[PDB]
DNA sequence: AGCTCTAAAACGACGTCTA
DNA sequence: TAGACGTCGTTTTAGAGCT
RNA sequence: AUUGUACACGGCCGAAU
DNA sequence: ATTCGGCCGTGTACAAT
């Protein structure tokens, strides 16, 4: 909810425009228009109500407290496919959905460090599942 | 997507008849397999005859080859047909009023259908359940599980993950389990 | 930088589907959430013949209507519709015949005669309570029963001729009878009374416009008569969510420190449910704050309670809490939520001592329902100027409130705010809605005040009638 | 030949114009066509929150002007006459009738009710050029109209466009550099009395779990007895103020407050049993007045009475927060009482109970403005002005922007 | 009986079946053709 | 072509109404209405 | 907005507009039917967010 | 005292007749204002 | 129903031109609610 | 060269490599997970 | 029985008497 | 100096008029 | 104690010296 | 002793600028 929350707000702000990073070089790195004539998308990027599944706290630490980083990543793949499905069969089904993963979550499968003893870490194997590519491959048969 | 098979088409896929000699009689179904095989396309597809949008065409039957097929009248054939666009366009036609005291229900249903070879039975069950607000959730699954035979019910082990995935979808929309859950079943 | 956020009034309902943001017009225009079945109120009183008297005229006088105290605000002080078809709770209150129990001019004298203040008052009490007996036994089976005390009784039991309370402790002396009570001053029911105060003699009580105080008077009695008189109306797609406030109070003794808790939920349809209730199992300390222990058995309690109405688990559970939230009770309630498998929660400290506050250019203050996000902890006004009744209904500035959330929170603060704000309109024992705690929490500091009399171990009834 | 005459294009101009300032408060207007009847036009309410109708409406009659004074012009009010067959049509109406005046020379829009008769007398209104100003400002008083005052149950959402609020917190520009150093003395207490006999008081520091911290460096403008002058590493602030450690927060805090004290110490006083910042009192019996911005204010910081008497010198609470790894102090106004000044009063409750009873947000507001204005000059550049005896103060504050809010209170509707 | 009113593929609503068990039987009919393991759309538009 | 070409003039055929089939049992087999206020789904079905 | 316009009634003997205002919404079908139409009665559904 | 003679009603009668009749037949008409 | 920011701001931009053409000294005809 | 500015990840037009080859990449990483036979979406929205 | 000015209504400000 | 009363500008149709 | 706020007073608790 | 945090309890004034 904090990062739903946070990303709607950033969708909000890319509306009311962004001011260029660098004015020195304005083409390489120009400023965001936002809505009004410039308008990249001609488009409003709104959050429908409805259109948002929260992750819960305990999913979170469900994930995290699993040691074998490949199986905190299959495991987080199908958290995150349930909750996809439930997304794209309600009543608002969106366009677009943006997984805005929180940063412990990020930190337990991207960068594979466990706040406790960490056992993939010490195991590092053959390789290493990547969370990414997995959880599009798991979401191919969904429509969005 | 409607797809609109011409009648010559129809007369092959269906009828079979342009028939070679039979072999078991498991012809394939075009309509089943159709389905299935565009299962991953993101867009849903309906089949639709000429003889519904046009009075006019007839399309004779498979084995009594001498006789057209009898159809509804053209404004009940209109109803079903549009009423299943619009579902399946992505959105809920009507939904059953919901008493205001009622236990909050999830509906499962179990079916069985024969293997392509004919003689080993699988399951195929779907689950029904109000989402928070006014929605109504259709799903449906096969029980991922490998305990293949003939028998037309499950096992208990077969039986408890189905319900657990049942239940896990219903957690998705509305966050708590439910409080009743109904089972109906085709067989006892 | 901190960013605000205005929250608009939060919608209530009154029945038939209802809705309006004020309670006292929403009961007007609609009535009260759940029907009174029938059509009379049946009310005890008891006390001496003239208060008895006193107030059974005042009941008739509701009924013809009050004029509106205050021409210049008729939002903040309405009149009282009376008996027409503009009835906030579309029944009327009567005293029945053989339902008045009559304090005796020598039982008065009796408890006055007591010099000891504490032993009057027990006496009092004792006397009060077996007087209330007669009347739950006999042929009059009222639903409320109001306690009249008279002027001489109230100069003594209330100021001297720490110190036991008489409502505290006739409350809980009486939490064994099924028919709920109310205290009722002469002042309420009749304007020319005047009661002195207690330290200055000389200054009078300075109450409410009568329109008002037949408001929130008669709007308690029709809450304890057993039916709800309005609820926060449901939003169309919101998580199954139970409120649980957290409250500490005073031992009899005056060092020890108990814990009372409050919770509040949906019920299946159009109710709402206030259950006040105390800890279980106890470890002594002056701490204000919980054990790990002791703060998984309130949860496990307040979810059994939900299930018992439900037949399931809450999908989020809100715990409100007025002191704090430590790692030790955070790590309980953790461990209650994960055996009932409950997916989300939240735990926020409403404190109301922060020095922290907001100001605007011109005479009155912020409106209610500002909110400001200071880095994660919440400023939300729950009190302030309202646009619906056209002023600011308060003294010198309002105290925003500082909604502090434990870091195992789900929701935003943002999403918190807007619940407490919406909490704080369904305190039944008044009818005005700009209330500046959320219910959960005041009801378990109301809790606390009679449980303070009730000795450990005895099973009192969880009805939040009793108590309010 | 056909001709449009300047007076009817200004009519016509007057009505566009209005209708213009309406449009921009956020109503809807509605040009009523040739058959109108002496109401230029219907103005419905909007709520700007969500943008939805309210459905109230309200008749607008717009008399225009090229040039020219009104009745009784006087640069701060004017008088209008209303025909009489144009007052009789807009009593018989339902809905409130408004006329708004137009003047073409200095664009100005002046507006009021047909109702709002002056001295009795009812064909005549009494406008005021500081409060009847046609404009956003006044879309609360324009739709404050369309409900019976009198009948319960009758309320407008609030149609301003928003305000602007203080927020009561001045924003800590701590120093990049700290002197922290492993003292020998045990605890801070101990080393008070130890600092008195060397000399070279400067009372800036803290010191605790035999660890001591100040912003100033102890080796000059204070003493040196109290540490060891090895162990004395400077290093910079962020390690330990924006620390996580609980007791790096109460060093800090404590650090902090008696930081303030010295910046304050030539016009504050720290009351130590209430931790109270009270204006000092020049002069035993001589009321004292501060000068702080917005404009030119004095507030009587220390008042005095008659009789045994009392000095109100103006208190805060003054506390340290941590927010977003960044330190904030809040102000909390409050009163301190004293018999000659010095002494604190004996009796503060009647007086503390009567004062804070009186005032209101405006009040309260002000005090908050005061002591923000003064915190900021305490810390200046060249409060002392000589580089030498009165170094730069260590504690910078600065205001934080001005909180938006996207509701207003009607307070302009609330006159009574 | 009130479940043989929500099977949406037809408008007249005296259906025989409830729709949990009607929508079962219609999932098998797609799913003969799905070899196991494959993972699909569990919504009932693509089988209806 | 036929085919593509003959069930989108139904699609708009529908849009303006198909008399009911059988007049005797109105309930049994009413008549579509079309795109007017008695549009059953408040949409158009259009082939872009 | 809500309403299509607004009705003003006039006295027909004098011409005086009364100045009383009556809201009008209108709604414009073609070659439609109305709900439950009989020769003598029909029906019609109001939007919620209209009343 | 304020009165609307029926010639005025009639014109804008005749006005909104003709407006009728053209948005019959398929075309835009726009109604100028006062100072036509 | 609800009034966006946007609509009420093209009325606005209208009335504005319309003011800005009347003391030009020409005359403006705002059209209908066809676009 | 007119093939690396219709990279449509993003928006920087000056790529290293064409579209098809970089766009072949891509599927890989997603196609390394699904096994073979299962037939998937060739949409390449689902896999950028 | 045609024209043509002439009455009758409304709105839009703006001198001009009229005190 | 205020303050109706007035002249001036338009639409709008309809009448008494000279013909 | 119809109703709560604001203020005043008093008691007490948690962490380290 | 301090420095930081906080809490609960009993009274008066007032009905809101
Ligand atoms: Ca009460
Ligand atoms: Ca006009
Ligand atoms: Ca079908
Ligand atoms: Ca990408």
């Amino acid at each position: 909810d904090d990062t739903v929350a946070g990303f709607t707000e950033f969708l909000a702000e890319t509306g009311r425009g962004i001011e260029s990073g660098n004015k020195q070089l304005i083409n390489l790195n120009p400023d965001f228009p936002g809505l009004g004539n410039q308008n990249p998308f001609r488009c409003k990027f709104e959050v429908p109500d409805g259109a948002t599944v929260t992750i819960s706290r305990r999913q979170v630490n469900d994930i995290t407290g699993i040691g074998r980083h490949d199986e905190a990543v299959r495991h987080a793949v199908e958290l995150i496919s349930s909750q996809l499905s439930a997304l794209v069969e309600g009543s608002a089904k969106p366009d677009v959905i943006v997984l805005a993963l929180p940063i412990p979550l990020i930190e337990k499968l991207v960068n594979a460090k466990s706040e406790g003893e960490d056992s993939d870490d010490d195991v590092d194997g053959g390789d290493m599942l990547n969370f990414r590519d997995l959880l599009k491959a798991k979401t191919l048969h969904l429509p969005v | 997507i409607v797809l609109a098979l011409p009648i010559p088409l129809i007369e092959k896929l269906v009828n079979a008849k342009s028939d070679d000699d039979v072999d078991g009689g498991d012809m394939l179904n075009f309509r089943d397999l159709l389905k299935a095989k565009t299962l991953h396309l993101p867009v849903p597809t309906q089949i639709v005859w000429p003889d519904t949008w046009d009075d006019a065409a007839k399309i004779p039957r498979k084995i009594k080859r001498d006789s057209n097929r009898q159809t509804q009248v053209k404004a009940t054939r209109a109803w079903n047909l549009l009423n299943a666009l619009f579902y399946k366009a992505g959105k809920v036609p009507w939904r059953l009023l919901p008493d205001q005291a009622e236990y909050r229900t999830s509906f499962l249903g179990i079916g069985f259908y024969r293997d392509l070879d004919g003689q080993q039975l699988w399951t195929s069950t779907a689950q029904m359940f109000d989402e928070r607000g006014r929605g109504l959730i259709l799903r449906g699954a096969r029980a991922q599980t490998e305990t293949r035979g003939r028998h037309p019910y499950l096992t208990a082990k077969d039986a408890e993950d189905l319900v657990v995935q049942s239940i896990a979808a219903y957690k998705a929309h509305h966050r708590h389990v439910p409080a009743r859950l109904v089972v109906l079943k085709t067989s006892r | 930088t901190f960013k605000a956020h205005v929250f608009d009034e939060p919608m209530l309902e009154f029945g038939d589907g209802g809705q309006h943001c004020d309670p006292r017009q929403g009961l007007r225009e609609h009535g009260p959430l759940q029907p009174r079945s029938g059509d009379v109120i049946r009310v005890g009183v008891i006390g001496t013949d003239d208060t008895v008297a006193g107030f059974t005229e005042f009941l008739a006088e509701t009924g013809r209507g009050i004029e509106s105290g205050n021409k210049q605000l008729i939002n903040l002080n309405p009149d009282f519709p009376g008996l027409g078809n503009q009835n906030p709770f579309r029944c009327k209150f009567e005293v029945p015949d053989g339902a008045t129990v009559t304090i005796s001019r020598r039982q008065v004298n009796d408890i006055t005669g007591i010099g000891r203040h504490d032993e009057a008052v027990r006496h009092a009490v004792e006397l009060i309570s077996s007087q209330l007996s007669a009347l739950v036994e006999g042929s009059a089976k009222p639903d409320v029963i109001v306690l009249a005390l008279p002027i001489p009784l109230i100069e003594k039991l209330v100021n001297a001729k720490d110190m036991l309370n008489f409502r505290d402790l006739l409350k809980a002396k009486t939490l064994h009878l099924p028919v709920p009570t109310q205290i009722v001053w002469p002042d309420t029911w009749d304007d020319a009374a005047k009661i002195p105060r207690k330290i200055k003699r000389d200054s009078n009580r300075q109450t409410q416009v009568k329109a008002t105080r037949a408001w929130n008077l008669l709007n308690a009695l029709f809450y304890k008569a057993g039916k709800v008189p309005w609820r926060l109306l449901p939003d169309q797609a919101e998580y199954r969510t139970s409120f649980l406030g957290i409250g500490f109070y005073r031992d009899l003794d005056g060092q020890q420190l108990w814990t009372s808790t409050a919770q509040m939920f949906d019920e299946r349809g159009r109710g709402l449910i206030l259950r006040g209730a105390r800890a279980q199992t106890e470890t002594r300390g002056r701490h204000p704050y919980l054990t790990a222990k002791d703060a998984e058995d309130l949860v496990v309690q307040s979810i059994a309670a939900y299930k018992a109405h439900h037949r399931h688990v809450p999908a989020r559970l809100v715990v409100l809490k007025t002191s704090r939230f430590r790692s030790e009770e955070a790590e309980g309630i953790d461990a209650a939520l994960g055996k009932s498998g409950i997916e989300m929660s939240d735990l926020v400290w409403v404190q109301e001592s922060s020095p922290i506050a907001i100001f605007r250019d011109g005479n009155y203050p912020v409106l209610r329902g500002t909110f400001v996000d200071l880095d994660g902890k919440g400023l939300l006004y729950t009190r302030g100027s309202v646009p619906f009744y056209g002023t600011f209904p308060g003294l010198r500035v309002p105290r925003p409130l500082l909604l502090v959330p434990h870091e195992n929170s789900d929701s935003t603060i943002l999403t918190l705010a807007k619940d407490v704000l919406a909490l704080t309109k369904v305190n039944w024992n008044t009818t005005q809605f700009d209330q500046k705690l959320p219910a959960p929490i005041k009801a378990a500091r109301e809790v606390g005040r009679i449980l303070k009399h009730v000795e450990f171990g005895t099973a009192v009834s969880s009805d939040f009638r009793r108590y309010t | 030949s056909k001709r449009i005459t300047d007076s009817q294009v200004l009519g016509e101009l007057g009505e566009t114009a209005i209708k213009k300032i309406v449009l921009e408060t956020g109503f809807l207007y509605e040009q009523r066509g040739r058959l109108e009847a002496g109401t230029d036009g219907i103005i419905e309410l909007r709520d700007p929150k969500s943008g939805a109708p309210l459905g109230k409406l309200l008749g607008v009659q717009v008399k225009s002007t090229e040039s020219g004074q009104y009745v009784r012009e006087n640069d701060n009010s004017f008088e209008y006459l209303l025909k009489p067959d144009d007052l009789k049509y807009w009593r018989t109406s339902n809905i409130p009738v408004i006329i708004v005046l137009w003047r073409k020379s200095d664009e100005t829009a002046y507006w009021k009710d047909v109702s709002d008769c002056v001295r009795g007398e009812e064909r005549r209104l009494k406008f005021d050029k500081g409060t009847d100003v046609f404009d956003p400002r006044s879309a609360d008083r324009i739709g404050a109209l369309t409900i019976d005052r009198r009948t319960p149950g009758v309320f407008l959402p609030p149609l301003n466009k928003g305000e602007d609020a203080i927020i009561n917190l001045l924003r800590i520009r701590l120093p990049d550099e700290i002197f922290i150093s492993t003292s020998p003395f045990g605890s801070g207490r101990d080393a008070v009395p130890e600092l008195v006999k060397h000399g070279n008081v400067r009372f800036d520091w803290v010191i605790r779990k035999r660890r001591f911290v100040s912003f100033f460096d102890p080796r000059e403008y204070g003493t040196r007895a109290i540490v060891d002058l090895d162990q004395v590493e400077a290093v910079d602030t962020k390690l330990i103020a924006f620390n996580d450690e609980q007791d790096d927060l109460n060093d800090t805090m404590d650090l902090l407050r008696r930081t303030v004290e010295r910046q304050t110490a030539t016009q504050l006083s720290f009351l130590r049993k209430d931790r109270l910042f009270h204006f000092k009192a020049v002069g035993v019996g001589k009321s004292r007045s501060y000068r702080y911005m917005s404009k030119v204010v004095s507030a009587y910081s220390s008042k005095k009475k008659d009789g045994w008497g009392y000095v109100r010198h103006h208190a805060a609470r003054l506390r340290f927060e941590r927010l977003a790894d960044e330190w904030f102090l809040v102000i909390d106004p409050d009163f301190h009482f004293t018999t000659d000044g010095f002494q604190p009063h004996r009796y503060p409750e009647a007086l503390l109970a009567g004062k804070k009873r009186l005032e209101r947000n405006a009040a309260v507001r002000g005090q908050v403005t005061m002591w923000q204005h003064l915190l900021v000059e305490s810390g200046k550049h060249e409060v002392g002005l000589f580089d030498a005896d009165k170094p730069a103060p260590l504690l910078q504050f600065e205001r934080l922007p001005v909180i938006q809010l996207s509701q207003a209170v009607p307070e302009s509707s609330w006159n009574r």
